[PDB]
């Protein structure tokens, strides 16, 4: 697999090459403004992403299916830690978009949100008190994409995640980090993917129950929300 | 079928 | 404090004699299965190990140096994830098999269950080709008491020193093991990502113990309905 | 709480 050829700054040029546009979207309140907008905008968001995952470097080598079922997986995870990575300059506030930021104010009028946004605001502060880099956030991305669903189901996908903290070392050594504190960010930084993780599980079931309280869906993003059932 | 398997096939 | 004050070797010698008992479950193999009491042996099984990890949690360094309402949080939080790892633990040695008890183990050819059963075996297989050590284990899990629920929140700052304090010794087990530097790396990041796999599994089994309940059919102590309560 | 008396204890 050409990615396990790849040296650090290969790997890091790659990754920062793939990595998908910010998109665009009235200050929403209720649930049909809010989710209309969200929904339209992680649509969109989806079709980037996919197009994203085939140019990180091991994922287009892994089978159809295969690339299916960590896309099913990794979805939410990818968009709120691309959400939250765009909210980092904007205490308190979720930048869904340049003309789209949101506070807890508005997850307030909407039943069960305001604390999965309280979620995302702290995950945001905690990579802004990191003074979390563009070039470790792009590697955070597809340690996401590659290894929530290795276990849903192999060497291939664990050897390409060791090369991806090879890559984090690599860089955090670049930034001049001593051994102590390379190994104690690599830690900081990974023990945050478990958070997002679990905003990703609370934010489906909210999905779930919206899907069910019937504003409409596109048909990939119900299949997406279907995957996880 | 699904949409995903048309998107990550082009 | 204390915690903060504890050589790599003292860390892992609190770690591994406040380790819980392995408890037994109440199965009988002349006695007839059902989904209904197989449940009851998982939850009352649950429930009596609650009170151990309440205790053990206890003895994790600078658990203790935290208000009561931030230990109950964190508790309320992370319960089930521990019960997992635990249950993952005990079952490296056991292929194909779910060891609840020494007097219980189950494949997935059983329950009603079998996705999560699987996300647990595929775990459990990845800490014996990782070949998990105990030392390690007991890392993984007080990282987890600390970590999945983390004005006077300075006691987020304290939690923070001490995790960082167990990757530290994480890496100090792996480096008195002879492992290279980039080895070492590899290992923390290959059992830190698996953390996020565990938070998965206990968020569908937080999901799916809930139906149970709902589903008024299997018995809950009044300690795993707070528990439960807590995440929703 | 079950849980917080517990802790208590
Ligand atoms: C709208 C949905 C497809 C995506 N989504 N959902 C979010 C939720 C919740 F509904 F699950 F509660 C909470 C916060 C953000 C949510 C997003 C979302 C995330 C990132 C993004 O770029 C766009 C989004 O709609
Ligand atoms: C019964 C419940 C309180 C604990 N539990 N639940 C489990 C499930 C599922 F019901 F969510 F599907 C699947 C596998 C294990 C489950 C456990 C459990 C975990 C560890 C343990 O030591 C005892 C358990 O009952």
């Amino acid at each position: 697999s050409l990615a396990l050829s790849l040296t650090a700054d290969q790997m890091v040029s790659a990754l920062l090459d793939a990595e998908p546009p910010i998109l665009y979207s009235t200050r929403p309140f209720s649930e049909a403004s809010m989710m209309g907008l969200l929904t339209n905008l992680a649509d969109r968001e989806l079709v980037h992403m996919i197009n994203w995952a085939k140019r990180v470097p091991g994922f287009v080598d892994l089978t159809l299916h295969d690339q299916v079922h960590l896309l099913e997986c990794a979805w939410l995870e990818i968009l709120m830690i691309g959400l939250v990575w765009r909210s980092m300059e904007h205490p308190g506030k979720l930048l869904f978009a340049p003309n789209l930021l949101l506070d807890r104010n508005q997850g307030k009028c909407v039943e069960g949100m305001v604390e999965i946004f309280d979620m995302l605001l702290a995950t945001s502060s905690r990579f802004r008190m990191m003074n979390l880099q563009g070039e470790e956030f792009v590697c955070l991305k597809s340690i996401i994409l590659l290894n929530s669903g290795v276990y849903t189901f192999k060497d291939h996908i664990h050897r390409v995640l060791d090369k991806i903290t090879d890559t984090l070392i690599h860089l955090m050594a670049k930034a001049g980090l001593t051994l102590q504190q390379q190994h104690q960010r690599l830690a900081q930084l990974l023990l945050i993917l478990s958070h997002i993780r679990h905003m990703s599980n609370k934010g489906m079931e909210h999905l779930y129950s919206m899907k069910c309280k019937n504003v409409p869906l596109s048909d990939l993003l119900l299949e997406m929300l279907d995957a996880h059932r | 079928h699904k949409i995903l398997h048309r998107l990550l096939q082009d």
